[PDB]
């Protein structure tokens, strides 16, 4: 249950799932 | 267009230093105390005194800062300093020393705050006996029309004590607590003229008469 | 990494805070509950209980049951004060250590009526009448029965009803009064006077006693929790 | 027209306009706002009536006058009697300041009613004396100059600060009228009960203070009558008294 | 352990912040409310209230009621400006201590029209006519009635109108003006002149006085809260 | 309303129940306290207003340290960390600053570094009976002998305190203040408030005092 | 007491960050807007405008 | 902040707190470190402790 | 979005609107 | 009011 | 988007 | 509470229910 807080995709977590 | 910022809430709801006092590390009786009134400072007092009756909750912010005092030891190391602020409502036991039993605050609210962190803050309700705080009181304390004359027959808000919880440091440290009031959810009645003459005493209106305004030369002067 | 901004009051241990804390004994099976008699839910439940009043605070009586005894006698005069104390439930010594006063001393403000029950512990053959009067503040303590009669009062025949309840109402400028003495939150004076002299038969003692009891009424509340002045400590007891 | 209340029926009327305090007409205490559990005494006609206090003289030098309200009617009739016999009281007022001159006179009075007129001292390290603040049926007077510091317990009566450390030219915030002798004969202010508590003691607390301050001084040519008096007539309204007992001043 | 990242401004005490704080008196039963007369909701409610203007700021008059008195007299001339002050409600001594000016001194910006009420306190037999003129800035203070007559002006006949209200309009390049003096945000000059000499009969005084009142109109607002320069302290009052 | 006079509000305020000291010097530089609520006067009296209670607890620790005298040049001490271990009745007991017991394989313990928010820790109703007992008019032995009082019931374990960091060239003395805050409270059988000042932590022993403060006569107003 | 864990980067002032901050002047009534000609929305609007080129950069 | 040269021994400096006050045009102006203006009854100001 | 976290009304933010 | 901990002792006061 | 502050000046930049 | 912040199951709390 994880959302993104930042406006730029580079801020997102790794592609682990 | 909008008169929004001129509402009473915006006018009064800004933090203001109402008093600040000092205490010492080991000392002997190095505790501080303050009977809570709102008339020791000029700025907040005038803002409140623009009205005769007020009603509001309070935001209390404490800014506590310490400083090393001179000492004779070689390289004194300061451990982090913690402070206790205790509120003694009118009638409660009163600390007579830094190591008093009153500091146990079983019932009396108190804050424990360690230096280097966000300033401690506390909201408090409308603590009055009447249906509004009174800014002025044209009466006496005794029914014989004697004793005291003024708002200090009403002011009974309890005392506020300050101490170091840390202690015995090989070098002395002096601390300064600054109390800040911020009225929340404010209700005011009966506006009255702004204060003109400088304040003289916290316990009465006593003033030294001053002129109505600044002076110019002639009525046509520009 | 959720963006966050810390506000003042962080790192703060406020004695009267109400936050949740992580448990040190997770899944601890508490011993089940039992319906024990006399569950208290509010301190006013205690404050509403009659407790004996030491009206005779005389230094010699304070260290004895004599403090609770109000002396009465068959006298030759008329209109002699039986007793008088101010209406300071939390400050005056007559009431400060009653049950009601003990509870009041843990709070700063108080508001409400007060039941003063008076019981005549004399002989079954004695008779008499008394004036129990509550005089609001502003006029001094009533000096004679005439003065006391102009205020809230009750005629108590001891022969008819051995016990009599005087219910002092809440007559105050403000909604509450300070538990501690303040001439602003003045409260009044409570006096008792001879309405009709104690008449006794032959072979009966003419001197009797009366007992005073204090309780709070249904319209009584206390505010601003605080510490009592009654308990004091110098060093950790061991 | 006329304003008739309790056996007293002042007629001073010419269209004109009564200043009704802060927009509130005096009313009796509601059961919602009360705390005193004993039933009040409402003398009504006997108390709510026009008591006319002592008159004062407006002089070419007069600085102004003031009255404390409870202690102005304290000695006047059954209002005063109930006041002496009860611990708590609550009243509104109808205040009527009457002054008449002629077309050949000129001047202007400010008639204001200050709620909670706490006044300062000349010696800043003490509070004024009761008698200095109060005048039973005897208007106390403002001064044309600053009073002396040496005076132990006197009221700083320099008019331009109104004895309250404020600007006298800003007293208009309190309910007020102007008696401009050019166009005016009287001033009528209907004041409601102003206090933080529903009821208060009437000797210990003077909830209101009437102030009559001439802003434009009286003047007249030689020949026009030189004695211009001002007469104050105040009427309690919706008077309530609680806590009956002995009495004392 | 919810992931979190504190942003700049953590552990920050901004005087004008509006965060929630824990109560030190939980479950305190506030004393109920009362309908006290004269509720204030905005400080413009006060700024809209007429207060006497000390137009005669002269050193000798300022410490007396004579400051509020505008002298007017029967004359051999015309024009003859009676008074003139700049339109600085918050800066000039004529207005900064008024009710309106006092309120403006707690803010930085102001905008709106102003009510100047003039009341003639002369004899009932005196008559006359005056020119109340507001001359916007750009040209020096009007030197003669001819110059003042071009700008916004009003002919006030003393006799039918004991009082006359002049609503100085908001004529400014900007939406707001500085409460403090700035030649950019200039406001203009307010002058008064004799339109027709004060005529008086025999045996009544030929010299009278006028009172000036300042209030705000329905379209007046203030901005950018600040501290007033009027109150000063050097030690804690006691 | 009587909101603030409820038992929950009356008792639900932090109260210092005990504080002890420990030093950076020696190997006996650990502190210990047997957990009772009768060493302090205020909270004890508040609780003794009732005979039987039942509640959870919010424990907050206020730990303050202080530089102690030293003769070395330049004492730059790093931040101090502390361990608070709870030893229930019957567990192993630290005998030195460097005992195995401090492993707290099972015994709950708090590790807290100075300069941060005081550590806080809640604990349920851990009594054997269906309620805490404030008074006990009986003995510990069936022979009506041995011990008399509430110190036959009190068996709540011990609390040990130590510095986790290692001493340097300058000693450091620290003072831990334990704070109790009864949550979710239920009380039974109220009793008269304590009149005479407390004398012992393990029994009711009192020295008689007068009923009230004194005035002169019954008419003294 | 909501459990939380501070991640790396906290108490950090990145010049080019875009967080919300508490206002120092609450309820401030801004002056209304005016339709001023020549509003720019992108610097390419400027870069697309012809400007004279100094082809003859000769020192003199 | 930075420690400046000093003559005495054992500078054990506690945490330093700072105040940033905004004086809008026309408001009172601090003339000394301990002026009444620092009360900032109305003037916005921030109180910030070093190390945060 | 404004949610009040405390059981006591005095703990709430100012009535700015 | 939502509670985050599995144990009742972790809850705030019963107010 | 979710705004935590009552004044619009407190909001993030208008980049979307 | 019915949540998990981490992508790996080993990061979750104990099975104490
Ligand atoms: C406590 C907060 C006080 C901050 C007040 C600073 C206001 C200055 C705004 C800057 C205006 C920029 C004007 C420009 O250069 O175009």
């Amino acid at each position: 249950t994880n959302i993104n807080y930042y406006k730029d995709a580079a801020s997102n977590s790794a592609n682990r799932q | 267009h909008s008169r929004s910022e001129s509402s009473i809430e915006n006018f009064l709801c800004r933090a203001a230093c109402v008093y600040y006092a000092t205490y010492t590390n080991n000392s002997e009786k190095g505790y501080a105390e303050w009977v809570i009134n709102t008339r020791q400072v000029a700025q907040l007092r005038r803002k409140l005194e623009l009205f005769t009756y007020l009603r509001f909750d309070l935001e209390l912010t404490f800014v506590i800062t310490s400083a090393q005092q001179p000492s004779t030891a070689t390289s004194v190391d300061a451990p982090v300093q913690t402070h206790q602020i205790m509120y003694v409502p009118p009638g409660g036991p009163v600390p007579t020393k830094v190591t008093d039993y009153a500091w146990q605050t079983s019932t009396n609210p108190s804050v424990f705050w360690t230096e280097g962190n966000a300033p401690p803050r506390m909201s408090i309700p409308f603590i009055s006996i009447g249906n509004a705080y009174s800014c002025f009181y044209d009466g006496w304390t005794q029914f014989s029309r004697n004793g005291v004359y003024g708002i200090n027959t009403l002011n009974n808000m309890g005392t506020l004590y300050m101490r170091h919880v840390n202690e015995a440091g090989q070098g002395p440290i002096k601390s300064t607590v600054r109390i800040y009031f911020k009225p929340k959810h404010v209700k005011a009645w009966v506006p009255r003229p702004p204060r003109l003459c400088q304040y003289e005493k916290q316990k009465n209106v006593n003033f030294t008469p001053t002129g109505v305004t600044t002076t110019r030369v002639g009525i046509t002067t520009t | 990494g959720l963006p966050v901004m810390t506000t003042p009051g962080s790192t703060q241990f406020l004695t009267s805070d109400d936050f949740q804390s992580p448990s040190a004994m997770p899944q601890f099976d508490v011993t089940p509950e039992m319906q024990i008699p006399g569950r208290v839910n509010n301190l006013m439940e205690i404050a509403e209980v009659d407790s004996v009043v030491p009206v005779n605070n005389t230094e010699a009586n304070v260290n004895s049951l004599k403090a609770y005894q109000i002396p009465v006698q068959s006298n030759s005069d008329n209109g002699k004060q039986v007793f008088g104390f101010p209406l300071q439930p939390g400050a005056n010594g007559v009431l400060n250590r009653t049950l009601l006063g003990e509870i009041l001393n843990y709070y700063t403000h108080w508001s409400g009526s007060i039941k003063l029950t008076f019981m005549f512990c004399g002989s079954a053959m004695a008779t008499g009448k008394f004036l129990l009067a509550y005089s609001p503040p502003g006029a001094g303590v009533p000096k004679n029965r005439k003065d006391a009669m102009l205020g809230t009062h009750v005629i108590w025949d001891v022969g008819l009803q051995s016990s009599c309840v005087l219910c002092v109402p809440w007559i105050s400028q403000t909604h509450y009064r300070y538990v501690v003495e303040d001439e602003y939150t003045a409260a009044g004076y409570i006096t008792c006077w001879y309405q009709t002299n104690i008449v006794v038969p032959a072979d009966v003692q003419s001197s009797c006693d009366i007992l005073c009891f204090v309780s709070a009424c249904n319209d009584f509340s206390v505010r601003m929790l605080k510490d009592t002045p009654f308990i004091r400590q110098d060093t950790f007891y061991q | 027209r006329s304003i008739t209340l309790g056996n007293s029926t002042i007629t001073t009327q010419e269209c004109a306009n009564v200043v009704v305090g802060y927009g509130v007409w005096p009313e009796y205490l509601k059961d919602n706002e009360a705390t005193a559990e004993d039933q009040p005494t409402q003398p009504d006609v006997a108390t709510c009536r026009f008591y006319t206090l002592e008159s004062v003289q407006w002089m070419k030098n007069s600085a102004g006058w003031w009255w404390k309200l409870p202690d102005a009617l304290s000695q006047m009739g059954l209002f005063g009697q109930n006041m002496q016999y009860h611990y708590l009281g609550r009243t509104g007022y109808t205040i009527h300041v009457q002054c008449n001159a002629s077309k050949f006179h000129q001047g202007c009075l400010l008639v204001v009613c200050v709620p909670e007129a706490e006044m300062g001292c000349s010696n800043l390290n003490n509070t004024p004396e009761f008698a200095e603040l109060s005048g039973g049926d005897t208007a106390r007077m403002f001064t044309d100059t600053q009073i002396g510091e040496t005076n132990s317990k006197k009221v700083q009566t320099a008019v331009w600060n109104a004895g309250m450390g404020v600007g006298v030219g800003n007293l208009t915030i309190y309910p007020h009228q102007w008696i401009n002798l050019r166009t005016n004969n009287s001033a009528t202010i209907v004041m409601p009960y102003i206090n933080s508590v529903p009821m208060d003691n009437m000797f210990r607390h003077n909830n209101l203070t009437l102030m009559i301050i001439p802003f434009v001084p009286l003047n007249y040519s030689e020949g026009s009558s030189p004695y211009v008096p001002i007469t104050v007539t105040i009427a309690p309204m919706c008077a309530e008294y609680n806590g009956l007992r002995l009495a004392s001043s």
